[PDB]
């Protein structure tokens, strides 16, 4: 299962 | 950056004349990801060719597997042709059943 | 042995018109089990292994939602990075991201990682302690400060140490018939005459899984690397892998040379001789 909370650069 | 692709052409299974098999063209070590790969039968491009989903290695260089069904014979010559920004002319690698 | 779950994400911008091409793939060890392609018709995270099809619609709805959020984050990143590096809108550029976790033979957390590249070069990466960042240049250093402010590392670490390992464990169970199976290499040796004086011995390893393997040549029980050739391990296309190693020898001296094969699927290393 992939990460649920990605952040922009 | 621009890294030129390494190429291996080979069968999925041990090659025997007259027996169904798969012809692979594995392209790796390249960047950027845009690339043109064709499998050739006697110089002419094979039409139903599939390929894996784009992935990459630890050093960020991309790799792809192109493959199609084929039946090895003694007369027919098989090859893979790769074009990429790092290449002036398309690179052609002949299939050699011993490699 | 040890196991890993890793996800690979690539976004390539298309200057002339439209959103970037976005491709996401997931692996358990050397087996791809999901994909997402922005150019595909479904616009869904799709199965690429039989054992993940066991998952119900809530899984695919959740993965699809998450991978689309990844897609849009990379879209925004590409624009940000273009500003950071003062590039024009005329060119195509790439962001790559890889993350995931390793577990040991005890299936418990061993190692986690998260790294990011722009145009094929290191940009920012999580350090092995999962608490700090490695910024390759001053542009990445801005991202580092931003992410330190927003405590990104803490939430990422919760995923890599916790959620990631729990998924891997779950996948390893449901897929045990293939994921927990080691396929030992099928080996043989071929002989090729170059001239009346010189011959090539080629040592083959076929149909093995996982991809990790070592092939070495020895002469009279001592290692030999000179006059040898070793191809990169390559996918067979059916989920297994192939490799060979060749040595050039004087015709008639073939028996001096032995091929040695190490693989997880082998209780003891194999020795081949012509």
């Amino acid at each position: 299962g992939i990460w649920g909370f990605v952040f922009t650069l | 950056i621009q890294r030129t692709p390494k190429i291996q052409v080979y069968s999925r299974h041990p090659a025997e004349n007259g027996k169904s098999n798969f012809l692979n063209c594995y392209v790796s070590g390249f960047h950027p990801s845009d690339i043109e790969v064709d499998l050739l039968k006697n110089g002419e491009r094979i039409e139903k060719v599939e390929h894996s989903d784009l992935s990459f290695s630890k050093d960020w260089s991309f790799y792809l597997l192109y493959y199609t069904e084929f039946t090895p014979t003694e007369k027919d010559e098989y090859a893979c042709r790769v074009n990429h920004v790092t290449l002036s002319q398309p690179k052609i690698v002949k299939w050699d059943r011993d490699m | 042995g040890s196991h890993s779950m890793r996800y690979f994400f690539t976004s390539v911008s298309r200057p002339g018109r439209g959103e970037p091409r976005f491709i996401a793939v997931g692996y358990v060890d050397d087996t791809q089990f999901v994909r997402f392609d922005s150019d595909a018709a479904s616009q869904r995270m799709e199965p690429r292994a039989p054992w993940i099809e066991q998952e119900g619609p809530e899984y695919w709805d959740g993965e699809t939602r998450k991978v689309k959020a990844h897609s849009q984050t990379h879209r925004v990143d590409l624009g940000t990075l273009r500003g950071y590096y003062n590039q024009s809108e005329a060119g195509s550029h790439t962001v790559q991201r890889m993350y995931g976790c390793d577990v040991g033979s005890d299936w418990r957390f061993l190692r986690g990682y998260h790294q990011y590249a722009y145009d094929g070069k290191d940009y920012i990466a999580l350090k092995e302690d999962l608490r700090s960042w490695t910024a390759a240049d001053m542009a990445a250093q801005t991202t580092k400060h931003k992410w330190e402010a927003a405590h990104v590392a803490e939430q990422l670490r919760a995923y890599l140490e916790g959620t990631c390992v729990e998924w891997l464990r779950r996948y390893l169970e449901n897929g045990k018939e293939t994921l927990q199976r080691t396929d030992a290499p099928k080996t043989h040796m071929t002989h090729h005459a170059v001239s009346d004086h010189e011959a090539t011995l080629r040592c083959w390893a076929l149909s093995f899984y996982p991809a990790e393997i070592t092939l070495t040549w020895q002469r009279d029980g001592e290692d030999q690397t000179q006059d040898t050739e070793l191809v990169e391990t390559r996918p067979a296309g059916d989920g297994t892998f192939q490799k060979w190693v060749a040595v050039v020898v004087p015709s008639g001296q073939e028996q001096r040379y032995t091929c040695h094969v190490q693989h997880e699927g082998l209780p003891k290393p194999l020795t081949l001789r012509w």
